[PDB]
């Protein structure tokens, strides 16, 4: 019979096939094309989106500054900042053997890291960024931002 | 001279370019005879090279560091600095012979279009009509230009089909 | 001019067998049922695959979808003459003359029929979709 | 009587058709109300490889 | 004859016929007149 | 400056089709031609066919030319 | 070289621009369909009918034009890569000479910057670049499988999962377990999205992870 | 009953009226051109002779004129092979040194700087390093001049004459009845005796009188202008007599039957020759001979017009098992009727033979210093595979026409084909379950080994050093095969080949033919080459099962055999019909052969083929292939990036035209996604804009311009995905063997 | 009307697949649940006990194979629990099995079996 | 300091590869499959 | 269900019908063509969206026309 999802459109809803799952999933964000849409409501619609779009956009931002401060070697880098490789991140792989522990052991750290390419560091050094904790306390604010 | 190039005349590059191919072809007629067909192949592949050489150098072409010639497309610097043999009168030539062809095809349509059946003039060709409209094509700039003052070139718009919009 | 009445208990061409038969939506959805009257035996190409006999006097099959009745009846109609009819059957036992629905082809006009989904203008005299816009679903220019 | 020679030559207008702006010559004009009462055939056919259609009384223009 | 004619003057022939001599006045073209790079 | 570049790039060549997408959905869903009557916007319309056939000769000049040149080289 | 590779820039960008205005024009209609704006932004086709309407909507166009986006930002990338790594090397004279012809792009710059990549991992042992090389065969992997649905079509699909489903109905043990969702083949819409989506992905995994393992491993 | 020459006399009249008016063939294309889509009609349906005409025996002659066109056409293409080597070739120079000088028989004219192409092949002579191995076929038949070649050239020209003048007999002069053509028993009775046993014994003949004494004398060192004539050598008894002591002896001990007086000449000598590296020309005569008899014995089996031999319509009656039902009732009748479902069957086998021809043309090699010549081998093996598989989806694409348009249900109640059609959906899932499993057990072992060899782990793949997987099976055959000479063959002294085992054979330092050892690798790769192959089977199979009908559309026979859709109702129909399905096999074909010929030229590069140094056998690539074939990076990394490296530096010698099509090849490929991806309703609107420039401009043609069709578009593609991809690699094998070969 | 065959219709495969707990139509759920956790966990135990990656590591290989087992199961009774949840809603004899409150306890009964099928696989090799 | 523990990757990996995707994944097609009254 | 439309401009040609393979077209009497006869959609339900019946249509434009809508197991064409 006719299934719960999608709640926009009882046409869908009505599929019996794997073509409702595949269909509702491609046309949720088409505000205009659900059941009982009028203008105001749509406004509103695209306004919390744009909401949820910037809380994502703010957390992601916050979490790649939160995994610089810890995992990263921003302390060491602007200190020599033409002979050290900026760190991303840690890899914590149970797949990994011992070549690939100590093939990905580079940069200075203890473990298995991986060596950025976004630039971020620069960025943040040319700015004012000093110390983990200055990255620690604008991930925290950026977080608080997002929520 | 134009853009930091030298003439290719002057080049080191072009001379160096020119004693490897001369070197590697020489090399490669070392293991042949004098008197057999190879030999004389390549001696005459050899020649080509020099006279190649000597004629891009002769016409005053302009050189890069790689020792390659540059073609200048500036209608000014062509004319200015004796380079509008590269890329202007070429340009002309593919122009004349562009509309030449355009115009004998046109010519060729309008004439068939006026049958009884054109289908039949297009896939089957009439050698005669399209013999004589292509002698007749060697003054298209002229009846294309009278044909523009004129108003004939070009369809009006009523009679054109287009799309519901 | 009568609905004709479902007969259980008619016989059905000679055929073997296929893996092209039913399935479960014949027990759980519904499924289609043709009848027809042959004059002589003969061997006629089942649409889900195989030849069978269709046998003289009443035959009676069974298939998954309308687009397969319809086909044998095609089939039939254009190639030996005949004047088949189907069901649509629901497992509770409901049947449903679906065609000929008047008991007339529809290729043919007839009188009593009443025309339906008939727009009384062209396609280009229909509206733009801004004006078919902000409805209660996706509305097409051309339903209204 | 009412409508274009039979055997002339017309113009579409109908902006949906494929011969919109297209010359066409006259078939035939019925002579009953019906909406499209004139025949234009045309020389070049349409993607449906038809070469003949109905029109309306407004629907054609004389060119 | 004229159906020879006529078979001659299709599409494909023409084509094969002046597609041939046009490649062939270029071809000796570029042998009587090596290289050309320039006008 | 590799990554960032392209990066970059391909994240706005992805933006502009989004735009003409969108160009086109309000075409389709939004054009209202008797709002719009004599306005640059129905003239776009008007003269679609002169739009798409020089585009598509400067296209075909540009390949041709291009091409040409690279397998000549 | 620059010259040239610019022209073929511009004929990236005219031929895109090409294709999106053209759809978007064409959208409310065209000779070939007097009503497509009574169909919708997106639709599969108007049938076989009329010769044949396939792709015909300015979905269609939007997706032929993806094609050509990458195309053409491949090749602005492509560029710029080669011009860097030739400056940064020290060399710009290798692109100068080399990037006149397809051969000194092809050899110059696509294979002679790969070895390092493909070496991430052989049977001698790898290193830190054996990431890169994995997910450069993930992307080409991703780019083949989207060509399956950009080359085969539904009907194939459909006729295949009926077989299927006959074969799970008229399986003991396992006819038990039956589907809440009648099986079908994916729509054409969809088919093109998702071979676009697998395109897309596997062209630029491809290109990041070459770009980055060159690049880390020639500096 | 009776077998006679039926025939009907001036049926057509020999006139230039029709060549006049294109299309005449068909109704619908004789009223004329009217849009550009019919141009493409008139090239898709020219051959399509059972839809010109309903009658089957304007439809027979048209094919028995059009067989002996073709054959004219291939004695053109045999009599230019042997002029160019009669007159721009250097065989007389590789006769004297066939293990220095390399093959050529192409000249190019010195145009626009294209001499660089004349490569300095050995010999005194500048040209293009040939691999079609005519030069070694023309030393094993004993041709020493090019005198012969330049006569032969001359007699192919003859025969080409001959054959386009008796199909144009036959058609305009003296056309057979269809009762001529369905004398099957008569024409097989035929082709077995005459054709296949003569042409054996003829060329047995041939072996024996001028093939083995003149390579003879070639293998003891004599000049070829010293070696006598092949007439000389069968007009007297005393040249042959030294050189074979059966010879004096006459013909009398064959009919003495003592046969045994032979074995000079007629031997099981096996393995090869160590001077040339081929196989023994007495062995291949001894072959033919063996051959023509059993032939000539298999040409008396069926009954013509006498009382003695066999009905193939008795014989198909008489075999029906309780699981068949009726049996082979009716297949008489439909394969005397259909030419499609004959079609069907001869393709499937001749491409199986070709593929069968090209694994027993590397594994034994029988022309002299074939084996040696690497290029030629490499090139043989992968263009007779190529012309298998496409004959094989030939063969898928004609048995889905014959069920389409010539299967009729009145005749085929309760035989094996319409059980067949009736549990075609239990075949297709079962094909299509063992399709997935093989998918999965073959390409999951190549994606775990290369996360196993990312990840750190060697020893957690699949290779020898690690998990190993050995093909036991072939071991076991190739050490039974070795083994055969001692015990199951002791009338033999060597054994076929030398792939089994034992010790190689090595010409002019290099190996001609080696023993070969399968692994790990091998196992990985032959089961993938059977996953391609049941996956090609399976969209043939269901493309010719499902033709007629199926669940998705039960009138699919109502709507022909190539068509595009039915509509994008039923949520889509795109591509039903059996024509979309040779469309796909043809992929899927590509897809496996490139895997076939890049696992032979791998494997032949990596264990087999290279030079022979002092204590030891250095091989092309070093033996990589048992350590670097079980991962798809080493596939990538060691068989495609190091051996493109001779394709792409080509450039300024005399392999650069192969880079150039490289090259170019990318490019066709690459052009096959324009009309793979896309459609034509983009297209008829873009033409239409295309249009509207030209109205403007009052240069529209008259005929109107129209998109490709569907099926045309898909066919285009197609043709350019596999143009592309076949001649990518045939630019990189060429280049790589032509260059370290 | 449907295709009829030996290997389908032959008495001895018939009852042996009556005979299988699958098809008793008159026990309990969690009876049938019990059987086919432990037959299915018996078998389970074996590839990852012999072909894990710590295979090749003693006195460890039979632990990180039961525990893999373990977890399949528990992932498996997770499956059929969820199953049983979206399947069963609403609405011979009619089998209990084929019910909401009969499939959660066959679910619940085969992760009972099948933790009882690797503990058991795991001391038979002890 | 906001700094993590040191086992809090072999802790929190696990969870958002393991834990959290197939309780995701569960809640998800049961609301899928939910039919309306 | 997928929604079928007939248009003034129908001829009364009858070859609509004919080409629809699953009964959904049938011929009413009118007064707006010399046939005296329209095409109707009685029965949309069954519609699958061949659109064999645009294709059998003669008219420029067409007089009837198939919208895709929502699908179901009938508009599927789905046997199971």
């Amino acid at each position: 019979a006719t299934k719960l999802f999608p709640k926009f459109s009882q046409g869908l809803a009505q599929d019996p096939t794997t073509r409702r799952i595949w269909y509702g999933l491609a046309m949720a964000h088409d505000f205009e094309s659900h059941d009982g849409m009028t203008e105001e409501n749509l406004y509103q619609k695209i306004f919390a989106s744009h909401f949820g779009q910037l809380s994502i956009i703010f957390l992601w931002t916050s979490g790649n500054l939160f995994h610089v401060a810890w995992q990263g070697n921003f302390e060491q880098w602007v200190t020599d900042p033409v002979h050290i490789r900026p760190i991303a991140h840690a890899i914590w792989d149970p797949h990994f053997g011992q070549p690939a522990v100590e093939a990905f052991t580079r940069g200075g750290a203890s473990g298995p890291v991986n060596i950025s390419t976004s630039g971020v560091y620069q960025w943040w050094y040319t700015i004012g960024m000093r110390t983990n904790q200055d990255l620690y306390v604008g991930s925290v604010f950026l977080a608080l931002v997002s929520a | 001279d134009i853009a930091g190039l030298t003439p290719c005349s002057e080049s080191k590059a072009y001379a160096k370019l020119e004693k490897k191919e001369l070197k590697t072809l020489e090399k490669r007629l070392k293991q042949y005879e004098a008197d057999s067909a190879p030999a004389v192949a390549l001696k005459a592949t050899m020649e080509r090279t020099k006279a190649r050489f000597a004629n891009y150098a002769k016409a005053g072409l302009l050189c890069g560091n790689d020792g390659l010639p540059h073609l200048i497309a500036d209608p000014g610097l062509a004319l200015k600095y004796g380079h509008a043999g590269e890329v202007f009168i070429p340009t002309f030539g593919f122009l004349y012979v562009a509309g030449y062809i355009g115009y004998v095809g046109r010519q060729y349509l309008i004439a068939v279009k006026g049958e009884a059946k054109p289908t039949d003039k297009e896939i089957i060709i009439d050698v005669p009509l399209a013999t004589k409209l292509a002698w007749q094509g060697a003054g298209w700039p002229l009846a294309a230009v009278q044909e523009l003052q004129r108003g004939t070139l070009l369809e009006k718009e009523e009679n054109i089909t287009v799309s519901p919009r | 001019w009568t609905v004709p009445t479902l007969n259980p208990d008619t016989p059905s061409p000679i055929f073997g067998g296929s893996t092209g038969g039913l399935l479960r939506k014949a027990q759980t959805e519904e499924f289609y049922v043709i009848t027809w009257e042959a004059k002589k035996e003969q061997i006629f190409e089942m649409p889900t695959g195989g030849a069978a006999i269709m046998r003289q006097g009443p035959n009676l099959l069974k298939f998954g979808k309308k687009e397969q009745c319809l086909a044998l009846t095609t089939q039939l109609r254009n190639k030996f003459k005949l004047t088949p009819c189907f069901y649509r059957v629901f497992p509770d036992g409901k049947v449903q003359y679906l065609h000929p629905a008047d008991g007339v082809y529809p290729e043919k006009v007839n009188a009593g029929r009443v025309g339906a989904n008939q727009n009384m203008r062209r396609i280009g005299q229909n509206v733009n979709p801004i004006k078919v816009k902000f409805s209660g679903r996706m509305m097409s220019p051309a339903e209204i | 009587e009412v409508g274009p020679k039979r055997g002339s030559l017309v113009k579409i207008l109908r902006p949906e058709s494929y011969w919109f702006n297209q010359v066409g010559k006259v078939v035939s004009v019925d002579q009953s109300g019906v909406r499209y009462p004139v025949v234009v055939r045309f020389e070049n056919q349409n993607y449906a490889g038809v070469t003949t259609n109905n029109y309306a009384l407004d629907e054609v223009v004389a060119a | 004859m004229k159906d020879f004619t006529t078979y001659l003057s299709t599409a494909p022939v023409i084509a094969t016929i002046w597609f041939t001599f046009t490649a062939g006045l270029l071809i000796e073209i570029n042998r009587y007149f090596p290289d050309p790079l320039v006008f | 400056q590799a990554a960032l570049y392209t990066h970059h790039q391909y994240i706005a060549g992805f933006i502009m089709c989004g735009a003409f997408a969108h160009g086109a959905i309000f075409f389709i869903r939004d054009y209202d031609p008797e709002q719009n009557k004599g306005n640059v916007l129905a003239r776009m319309l008007d003269h679609k066919e002169a739009l798409i056939s020089h585009l598509s000769w400067v296209s075909l000049f540009l390949g041709f030319h291009t091409l040409g040149l690279y397998v000549h080289n | 070289g620059d010259f040239l590779v610019h022209h073929a820039i511009a004929l990236g960008l005219h031929t895109t621009t090409l294709i999106l205005v053209k759809g978007a024009l064409d959208a409310r209609g065209s000779k070939l369909m007097p009503d497509k704006k009574d169909f919708g932004y997106s639709f599969p086709c108007d049938g076989p009918g009329r010769g044949g309407t396939c792709d015909i909507s300015a979905y269609d166009a939007f997706y032929l034009a993806v094609f050509w986006m990458l195309n053409t930002i491949g090749w602005v990338t492509f560029y710029w890569h080669w011009k860097h790594l030739t400056l940064w090397q020290g060399n710009v004279a290798q692109f100068d000479e080399s990037s006149t012809y397809l051969m000194g792009w092809l050899r110059d710059y696509l294979w002679l910057n790969s070895s390092q990549l493909i070496n991430g991992y052989n049977p001698f042992g790898m290193n830190s670049l054996s990431v890169w090389a994995w997910t450069f065969l993930f992307g080409h992997l991703i780019y083949a499988t989207g060509f399956m649905f950009l080359i085969s079509w539904r009907g194939y699909w459909q006729e295949l999962i009926e077989t299927l489903v006959w074969a799970h109905e008229k399986t003991p043990l396992a006819n038990l377990v039956y589907w809440k969702d009648k099986p079908v083949a994916l729509s054409i819409v969809q088919a093109r999205l998702v071979g676009l989506a697998h395109f897309s992905v596997g062209y630029i995994f491809t290109y990041a992870a070459f770009l980055i393992a060159s690049t880390s491993g020639r500096f | 009953k009776k077998v006679k020459i039926a025939v009907d006399r001036n049926p057509v009249e020999t006139s230039f009226e029709k060549w006049a008016k294109p299309g005449h063939f068909s109704r619908t294309l004789s009223k004329g051109p009217n849009t550009t889509t019919w141009i493409w009609n008139l090239h898709a349906d020219a051959h399509d002779f059972d839809s010109h005409t309903s009658d089957l025996e304007e439809i027979s002659r048209k094919v028995f004129s059009a067989h002996f066109g073709q054959l004219g056409i291939i004695f053109i293409w045999l009599s230019g092979m042997y002029f160019h080597g009669a007159r721009f070739s250097n065989y007389e120079a590789w006769l004297s040194d066939p293990t220095h000088i390399k093959p050529s028989a192409q000249v190019v004219w010195p145009i626009v700087g294209q001499e660089i192409l004349n490569g300095d092949v050995g010999g005194g002579f500048q040209g293009i390093q040939i691999t079609s191995g005519f030069f070694q076929l023309w030393r094993a038949s004993g041709i020493t001049s090019e005198l012969q070649l330049y006569t032969t050239a001359i007699g192919g020209l003859v025969m080409a004459a001959a054959m386009f003048f008796a199909g144009w007999f036959h058609y305009h002069k003296a056309a057979p009845k269809l009762e001529w053509f369905q004398n099957v028993e008569s024409m097989l009775n035929h082709h077995l005796g005459g054709l296949l046993g003569l042409g054996s014994l003829a060329w047995a003949g041939h072996q024996i009188h001028v093939s083995l004494p003149v390579n003879k004398l070639l293998d003891a060192g004599v000049d070829p202008k010293e070696i006598p004539l092949p007439h000389d050598l069968l007009l007297n008894r005393a040249i042959m007599a030294d050189l074979y002591p059966s010879f004096a002896k006459g013909i009398a001990p064959f009919f003495t039957l003592n046969w045994s007086e032979y074995s000079d000449f007629l031997t099981f000598k096996g393995g090869l020759n160590p001077v040339t590296g081929g196989l023994w020309l007495s062995d291949t005569a001894h072959h033919h001979v063996a051959i023509a008899v059993l032939f000539l014995v298999a040409g008396h089996m069926y009954r013509t017009n006498w009382g003695i031999g066999h009905s193939m319509k008795e014989i198909l009656e008489a075999h029906r098992g309780p699981f068949t039902g009726e049996g082979h009732v009716g297949l008489y009748e439909i394969l005397t009727t259909s030419w499609h479902a004959q079609l069907a069957i001869n393709l499937a086998l001749f491409g199986s033979l070709s593929i069968i021809v090209a694994h027993h043309m590397y594994a034994m090699p029988p022309y002299p210093y074939l084996a040696t010549d690497y290029g030629t081998q490499l090139s043989l093996f992968t263009h007779h595979t190529w012309i298998g598989g496409f004959c094989i989806v030939g063969a898928g694409a004609h048995a889905a026409i014959f069920m389409v348009r010539d299967y009729d249900p009145t005749n085929n109640y309760n035989n094996l084909l319409d059980r067949v059609i009736r549990h075609r959906d239990a075949i297709i899932s079962h094909l299509n379950w063992v399709c997935i499993f093989l998918g999965f057990h073959s390409f999951g072992l190549y994606i775990h080994n290369d996360t196993m060899s990312a990840l750190g782990r060697p020893q957690d793949m699949f290779s020898d050093t690690a998990i190993q997987l050995q093909p036991v099976f072939a071991q076991w055959i190739q050490n039974t095969h070795f083994l055969a000479p001692q015990l199951t063959a002791p009338n033999a002294l060597a054994a076929t080949s030398l792939t089994w085992g034992g010790d190689l054979v090595a010409v002019g330092g290099k190996v001609a033919m080696m023993p070969i050892s399968l692994g790990t690798s091998d196992f990985m790769v032959h089961h993938i080459h059977a996953f391609t192959i049941h996956v090609t089977v399976l969209i043939l199979l269901k493309g010719v099962l499902f033709a007629r009908s199926s669940r998705l559309i039960p009138d699919k026979a109502n709507l022909g055999f190539r068509f595009p859709c039915d509509g994008p109702g039923r949520g889509g129909t795109c591509q039903v019909s059996a024509w979309d399905h040779v469309f796909l096999g043809l992929f899927w074909m590509y897809n496996s052969l490139s895997i076939v010929i890049f696992h032979f030229s791998w494997k032949m590069q990596s264990d087999v083929w290279g030079t022979v140094t002092a204590s030891g056998v250095s091989h092309i690539t070093g033996g990589n292939f048992a350590q670097s074939a079980n991962t798809i990076n080493g596939w990538l990394r060691d068989f495609l990036w190091a051996q493109s490296s001779q394709v792409i530096q080509s450039y300024g010698s005399a392999l650069s035209a192969y880079g150039l099509i490289f090259l170019g090849a990318h490019f066709v490929w690459a052009f096959s996604l324009m009309f793979l991806f896309s459609g034509r309703g983009y297209w008829q609107e873009l033409i239409e804009s295309i249009v509207w420039a030209h109205n403007k401009l009052k240069v529209a043609p008259a005929i109107q311009p129209r998109a490709l069709s569907i099926t045309q578009g898909r066919a285009v593609g197609v043709a350019h995905y596999l143009l592309g991809g076949i001649a990518t690699t045939w630019s990189f094998f060429l280049a790589r063997i032509i260059s370290v070969g | 009307g449907m295709l009829e065959t030996p290997v389908t219709s032959a008495p001895i495969v018939a009852t042996y697949l009556s005979n299988l707990p699958a098809y008793r139509t008159g026990v309990a759920p969690v009876l049938r649940g019990v059987e086919i956790g432990l037959a299915h966990g018996f078998l389970l135990a074996g590839p990852f006990i012999k072909l894990g990656p710590l295979r090749n590591v003693p006195e460890t290989a039979e632990i990180a194979g039961s525990l893999s087992a373990a977890g399949l199961v528990l992932i498996l009774a997770l499956c059929l629990s969820i199953y049983g949840s979206a399947q069963f809603q609403s609405t011979v004899a009619r089998d209990p099995l084929f019910s909401a409150d009969g499939w959660s306890e066959f679910a619940a009964g085969f992760l009972v079996g099948g933790e009882a099928g690797v503990a058991w696989a795991y001391v038979c090799t002890q | 300091p906001f700094v993590p523990p040191s086992w809090a990757p072999s802790v929190f990996v696990p969870l958002t590869g393991l834990v959290l995707p197939a309780i995701a994944m569960a809640t998800l097609f049961v609301y899928i499959e939910k039919e309306a009254p | 269900a997928h929604i079928v439309k007939i248009y003034d401009t129908c001829i009364g040609c009858t070859q609509c019908v004919r080409a629809c393979p699953l009964d959904v077209l049938e011929m009413v009497p009118w007064d707006g063509c010399k046939a005296s006869q329209m095409a109707s959609a009685p029965r949309t339900e069954d519609c699958v969206g061949c659109k064999r019946c645009e294709t059998a249509c003669p008219t420029d434009f067409l007089s009837v026309r198939v919208y895709l809508g929502s699908e179901s197991t009938r508009s599927m064409g789905l046997s199971y």
